[PDB]
Parts: structure tokens; C-alpha cells; sequence
């Protein structure tokens, strides 16, 4: 047990992870675009259908009410799908540094236990 | 020249010459079950891949049923039970039987006939990163079914969790498994690779791989080492702020996706009370099916 | 695990037959694999991690839980074409071990008595639907005393006669340029990979004298293309470049080397190209460069 | 068609509720990047980050450095 053994072997172990964490951020700032111009893409057509029930009503039924919602169905869940990659990846960038810092710990529990790590 | 003849042979190429001569592999063959067994696809990314990953971390389960595996999951264990072991959850037993051995008895191979019985392990089966990704799931507060990152298949989700495993299907599995343990003498089931033992050196066996003959001795010394340990808790606290944010980013993305999850449930409630509402004739009732503006920074 | 049977018959043989992803390969030598696997008709290497497998079961098993479709590491350089990946020894143990048995299967000098720490293993891949596949690659000493720039390379064969040789080779000196260091491959060089060595070395010669225009001396030669003076005087004498004519040591570019000049332009050979490597030489600490502890 | 009036009961109850909610998420997702952006700043201004990297024991923050806010197109 050698605090400055943990010490490089814990600086191998993250040595990438910085370079990881802006390729995965980037990734989700990438497909946030994405989805922002998606949600215009069914926000517009979903304002066509209250326009019509804050004049009208529901019980009166949108010219094309059967064509937007099928348009509207469909540009919801493509956001949806794009938005599970986005936690997907954000995932991925807390179970990195999360297991890194649980290893941490375990090093310097163990080092605790023997002399060798002095206190904060 | 041609049609001199004083023992002209012709050689055929199963071992190919290209122009000292020298030899060449011949063109390979394709295998047929490739499209069964590489099945998928890997979207590529506008900026260069940043990747540390060990293989050990995209594998998933460590245990592979072999054949023998196979016969014996369909013709005795599925047959015609009520309730069937799927080929991942029998692995994840098999996964758990060997850490167990491995840990409980790790010199087994000194009496393999010994080996401890199902009884006998299952209080160490319980106690056995599943603990880390629960616990992650828990900090997102996600709190709905398993934490996903990019090192899990969607094939994996379908399968129970192993505590479950144990009282369904542990006894008749590994009363099979231990039969295995028994035939190899308490060796290792499958083909490993051949190392030399530590402090050991070996020199004439052909399969001894990837010696590591490095040592590290510690210093001369009881002192506490100051710096290395100021610098270690130093470290400790940037991976820890490290985490903080990555957390929020993760809980960011997580409400993200059940406000859309909303949306797409509040439009499906929509439609359907309008189809309703239609009907049975009733009026007014377009408050909520109508989305109003609120205050948003 | 200590757990080795010690009466397990230790006996030498090759693998009968590979299948590494979609392509049946034979090998040529002798590779440390299990000794079990060593007498199976069918050895199983998976294409993006490079296991071994003697159970066609298990191999199937394990493509339907391995999430990996390219070498475990960074990718440090992407055209159309090819994509290369830096992988470290010491962070990809498993990894870079199932290539080191892999290729002692076709490289017959190469050595597996130590462990992969102390090497970088620069990887060429070919970019598919279903990922990257590895076609070749080339390892290097994290630091070579000797100066060299390859340790041992590599093109699988059933990627051969694709030009991927010529593309490790010029990448390998492309990172010696990047890193303002000079270097010549290990010494001892198979046939296939002499010949390619010494294509690449005549081939960027004639380029560069040609071209050169003034006057040029043998350090400034190294300066540009990274290589050995003991390699540019060698590929010089293959050539007949170099000429002692009336009291004096001169360059000479004859017709003969202008015919292969020229049918080099016209030629659409795949380069590399520096500026699609974004990569900076790894810096190593004294600790670093040590086997793990 | 008691039943079919029901369901209209059940559906605008479920959709009092949904409504509540999706309105819970749009307020906890405003308070989350303020507080990443917040952290960004006590945090990032021995001097190892992930912005910088771990390896210092051998040029400011600009905004352009916030990764974890930038992560976000509403920022």
C-alpha cells in the first residue's frame, strides 16, 4: 500500500476521461439542436389544432384534425427517441467518473487502514 | 521457349509464391452465419471517438453456455416446465456460481470432490457493478427501470434479477454446474490462457505468456508520505466535483425526457377524450385540452 | 487465477483454421492460445475484440453481449478510406494480448515472452455499417531508445493486396514527423514486409529529390521524411542515385527513375493525410513507464 | 354507456394529473442548469479538472469552456 503507487495509478485510470467527457457532451449538444427543431416541427402543427378549439371547441372537428395528429404522433416520438440519446450519453459520462471515484475511495479506505494515508 | 521437355512440373498454389521468393496467404473464403452473428449497426460521430472502456466492461455476462450447455438448458431444465430459463439468466447463475467458488474455495483443485454444496453457498450467492449502477439510478432519481449506458445491449433488460434466479432455478442448475467443476478436477471449466505463476520464472513451457518480472519495493522508511497523500486527496476532491456536475447533467437529461414523456402522453389523453367528448356531445371542457402560456426564464 | 492443471499435456501445434469475423484465415505459426483450442477444427476470433473461441455456442453468446465495434482507444486519425486507433497495452490489457496472439499467428519473429505493457498499439480500421474492422497495425515502443518507429507490423490476410501495408508504413512515419523524432522499423523484417519497406522507401525518395529542386544533404533528407540516414543511403544504393563522377559525390534522377516518378503521379495510390491526424505524441511519466503494479 | 361516461371521468382525471406534472418537470429542468451553470463557476474558478485534465504535477475559464452548459441548447 503506497499512497503515491494509488496516486499514478489513478491518474492512468482518468487520464482520458476529459477528453471523454466533451466527445459525449458535444454529442448531447448535437442532438439538442436536433430536437429543439424537431419540437418546432410539431409545436406549429399542435398550435394549429388549439387554434381551432379556442375558437370552435372540440366537440367541432379540425379540418385536417386526423392528418396533423398522425404528424404530430409522429414528430413526438422522434423527439422522444432523440432524447433517449441524450440521457444515454449522459449516462455513460456519470458512470465513468462515478466508478473512477468508487475505486478512488476504496484506495484510500484502504490506505486508511494500513499508516500509510495521512489525514485531510 | 516452350515444348522443351526434360521434366517441366506444374505446381498448383494451395501455398501461394508472389513475384529470395516469397510466400503468400492465399485469398480467404467468407463464412456463411456471418450476417447471424455480427448483427447491428454504429452510427459514426462528426468529431473523433474518445473511448477508454476495457473489453471486460462491453462483454456483459462472463459465462458462454457451450453445446453441452445448450442441451442441457432445452432437453432438461425448458422442457417442458411451466416456467423457462432464458440462455442470459442461466449464465448470470453460472456467472455467480463461479465468483463464489472462486472466493470461497480457491484452492479447490486440492480436493475437488470437496467442493461446497448448493446449501452451502447460497448465503455467499446473496451477498454477492450492480450495487454502483443502483445506486446511480437512485441519484438521477430515474427510479424506473434499469440505468442504461452505451456498454448495455436492449437484449439484457428482459432478464430477471438474480436474487429471483437462485429460488427458481439455482438448486437444478447448479447441481449441473457443480458436475462440470467435478469432471476438470476443480480447474477452470474452459480453455485459459497458460501464466507464470508470481515469483515464479519459467523458461522451457511453450504456452507461458505475457510474464510481468517487474517488482516494486517499498521505501526504507515508517514515515507518512505527505506530499503523494496531499496530492492523492487533492485529486480525490476534483473527481468528486467531477461527478457533481456530471450528476446534474444526468438529472438534466432525465426530467428532459418525462416532460416529453408527458407530452407525448398528455397529446395520446387528448385525442382520446376528444374522440370521447365527441360522442357523447358534451361541451365546453377545453381547458386542459389546450396548452396556455406560462412564465419561463 | 492460479488454477493451472500442472499434468495438462503441454504439446506445440498451430491452429488448424481461424474465422476472424466474416473472413476463414490459416495461420502460419505457432501462437501461445489455449492448449485446448490448439487441437479444434474451428477457432472463433471475434472482429472488434479480438476473443478466442473454440465453441461455436460461446461465440455466439458472446456477439449477442458484446457491445464493442472498434478498437478499445481513441481515434486519432479518420479519412474515407481507413481510421486509425491508439491503444495503450497498459490500459487495454485483455485487448492488446488477443492481438499479440493473433498476430504471432502470421509474424514469426514476433515475441509474447513479456506482457503488452510497454507498447502502444496504433490499429488501421476499416469503417462499416456494423463497425470498425481491424485490417492491420503496428505496435512501438513507448519510448525506443533505439529509435525505432515500429516495433512489429502487421496486415491480416485476408486483407492483403489492398495497399494497407503501405498505408501503416506511412502512417508510422507520419507520427515520427509529428513527434520531430527520426526511426526505422525493428530490425528484423519479414519478406512481405521488406519488400513494402522498401517500396515506401524508394517511392517517397524519387519524390522528394525530384521535386527538391536545390540542393539537398543527407540530414536534410531525414528532417523531411523522418527517415534513418542508414536508410536513405540504403534506398539510395537500391537506386542508383548516388554516383561518385569526376572528383565529386552528386545525386543522379536518370530516365529509368523519372518513368517511375511519373507512373507514381498518375497513379491514384491511397495516402495519408497529415492533416487529418489529430493527435499529440503521448507523454510518459518515469512511473508510467513501468509494468503495472 | 354508464362505462363510456366513466372513462371520460378516468381520461380528464389522468390528464388533471399528467398536466401537473409536465409542469413539475419544465420547473426542476429551469433549476437544474442554472445550478450547473452555478457549479461550472465554484468549481472551475495543485489545478486539475476534466476542462483542463488531471496530470498536472509535471488558459483561463472562458465561458467557451462551460462543456457541461453548452451541453444544452436552451443555454
Amino acid at each position: 500500500m503506497d499512497p503515491s503507487l494509488v496516486l499514478e495509478q489513478t491518474i492512468q485510470d482518468v487520464s482520458n476521461l476529459p477528453s471523454e467527457f466533451r466527445y459525449l457532451l458535444e454529442e448531447i449538444g448535437s442532438n439538442d439542436l436536433k430536437l429543439i427543431e424537431e419540437k418546432k416541427k410539431y409545436e406549429q402543427k399542435e398550435s394549429q389544432i388549439h387554434k381551432f378549439i379556442r375558437q370552435q371547441g372540440s366537440i367541432p372537428k379540425h379540418p385536417q384534425e386526423d392528418g396533423l395528429d398522425k404528424e404530430i404522433k409522429e414528430s413526438l416520438l422522434k423527439c422522444q427517441s432523440l432524447q433517449r440519446e441524450k440521457c444515454v450519453l449522459a449516462n455513460t459520462a456519470l458512470f465513468l467518473i462515478a466508478r473512477h471515484l468508487n475505486k478512488l475511495e476504496k484506495n484510500i479506505a484502504l490506505l486508511e487502514e494500513d499508516g500509510v494515508l495521512a489525514p485531510v | 521457349r516452350k515444348i522443351s521437355v526434360k521434366q517441366h512440373l506444374k505446381i498448383y498454389l494451395p501455398n501461394d509464391l508472389k513475384h529470395d521468393y516469397i510466400p503468400t496467404p492465399d485469398a480467404s473464403m467468407t463464412w456463411n452465419e456471418y450476417d447471424k452473428f455480427y448483427t447491428g449497426s454504429f452510427q459514426e460521430t462528426t468529431s473523433y471517438i474518445k473511448f477508454s472502456a476495457t473489453v471486460e466492461d462491453c462483454c456483459g455476462t462472463n459465462y458462454n453456455m457451450d453445446e453441452r450447455d445448450e442441451t442441457f438448458l432445452n432437453e432438461q431444465v425448458n422442457k417442458g416446465s411451466s416456467d423457462i430459463l432464458t440462455e442470459d439468466e442461466f449464465e448470470i447463475l453460472c456467472s455467480s456460481f463461479e465468483h463464489a467458488i472462486h472466493e470461497r474455495q480457491p484452492f479447490l483443485s486440492m480436493d475437488p470432490e470437496s467442493i461446497l454444496s448448493f446449501e452451502e453457498l447460497k448465503p455467499t450467492l446473496i451477498k454477492s457493478d450492480f450495487n454502483l449502477r443502483n445506486q446511480l439510478n437512485h441519484e438521477i432519481n430515474s427510479h424506473k427501470t434499469h440505468f442504461i449506458t452505451q456498454f448495455d445491449p436492449v437484449s439484457q433488460m428482459n432478464t430477471r434479477p438474480l436474487i429471483q434466479l437462485i429460488e427458481k432455478f439455482g438448486s437444478k442448475i447448479y447441481d449441473y454446474w457443480r458436475e462440470r467443476k467435478i469432471e476438470v478436477n476443480g480447474y477452470e471449466i474452459f480453455p485459459q490462457l497458460k501464466f507464470e505463476r508470481p515469483g515464479e520464472k519459467e523458461e522451457i513451457d511453450p504456452y507461458v505468456c505475457f510474464r510481468r518480472r517487474e517488482v516494486r519495493h517499498p521505501r526504507k522508511t515508517r514515515r507518512i508520505d505527505i506530499l503523494n497523500s496531499q496530492r492523492l486527496r487533492a485529486l480525490h476532491q476534483e473527481l468528486k466535483n467531477a461527478k457533481d456536475l456530471a450528476l446534474l447533467v444526468a438529472k438534466r437529461e432525465n426530467v428532459s425526457l418525462n416532460w416529453i414523456n408527458d407530452e407525448l402522453k398528455i397529446f395520446d389523453q387528448r385525442v382520446k377524450i376528444k374522440n370521447l367528448k365527441r360522442s357523447l356531445n358534451i361541451s365546453g371542457e377545453d381547458d386542459d385540452l389546450i396548452n396556455h402560456k406560462r412564465k419561463r426564464p | 487465477s492460479m488454477t493451472q492443471n500442472p499434468h495438462e499435456v503441454a504439446r506445440v501445434r498451430n491452429l488448424n483454421r481461424i474465422i476472424m469475423g466474416k473472413y476463414e484465415i490459416e495461420p502460419w505459426y505457432f501462437s501461445p492460445y489455449p492448449i485446448e483450442l490448439t487441437d479444434e477444427d474451428f477457432i472463433y476470433i471475434d472482429d472488434f475484440t479480438l476473443q478466442y473461441f473454440g465453441s461455436k455456442k460461446q461465440y455466439e453468446r458472446y456477439r449477442k453481449k458484446c457491445t464493442l465495434r472498434h478498437p478499445p482507444g481513441n481515434e486519432i486519425y479518420r479519412d474515407d478510406y481507413v481510421s486509425f486507433f491508439e491503444i495503450d497495452g497498459r490500459k487495454q490489457r485483455t485487448w492488446c494480448r488477443n492481438l499479440c496472439l493473433l498476430s504471432k499467428l502470421f509474424l514469426d519473429h514476433k515475441t509474447l515472452y513479456y506482457d503488452v505493457d510497454p507498447f502502444l498499439f496504433y490499429c488501421m480500421t476499416r469503417r462499416d455499417e456494423l463497425g470498425h474492422h481491424l485490417v492491420g497495425y503496428f505496435s512501438k515502443e513507448k519510448e525506443s531508445a533505439d529509435g525505432y518507429n515500429v516495433a512489429c507490423i502487421l496486415t491480416l490476410p485476408q486483407y492483403q493486396r489492398m495497399g494497407y501495408g503501405k498505408l501503416l508504413i506511412e502512417f508510422s512515419y507520419e507520427l515520427s514527423k509529428k513527434e520531430n523524432k527520426v526511426g526505422s522499423p525493428e530490425k528484423p523484417l519479414s519478406d512481405l514486409g521488406l519488400l513494402s519497406y522498401r517500396a515506401y522507401w524508394s517511392d517517397t525518395l524519387i519524390t522528394l529529390l525530384v521535386e527538391h529542386q536545390k540542393e539537398i544533404t543527407i540530414d536534410e533528407i531525414s528532417s523531411m521524411t523522418s527517415m534513418t540516414t542508414t536508410d536513405i543511403l540504403h534506398t539510395a544504393k537500391t537506386l542508383n542515385i548516388l554516383r561518385y563522377y569526376k572528383g565529386q559525390h552528386i545525386i543522379f534522377l536518370n530516365e529509368d527513375i523519372l518513368d517511375r516518378y511519373n507512373r507514381l503521379k498518375a497513379k491514384k495510390r491511397r495516402t495519408i493525410d497529415p492533416n487529418r491526424l489529430i493527435w499529440k505524441p503521448p507523454v510518459f511519466t518515469a512511473s508510467q513507464l513501468r509494468f503495472a503494479w | 354507456m354508464t362505462d363510456e361516461l366513466k372513462s371520460y371521468e378516468a381520461l380528464k382525471a389522468e390528464l388533471k394529473k399528467s398536466l401537473q406534472d409536465r409542469r413539475e418537470q419544465e420547473d426542476t429542468f429551469d433549476n437544474l442548469q442554472q445550478e450547473i451553470y452555478d457549479k461550472e463557476t465554484e468549481y472551475f474558478s495543485y489545478s486539475g479538472n476534466i476542462i483542463k485534465g488531471f496530470d498536472t504535477f509535471s488558459s483561463a475559464f472562458n465561458n467557451n469552456d462551460r462543456i457541461f452548459s453548452l451541453s444544452s441548447a436552451t443555454y
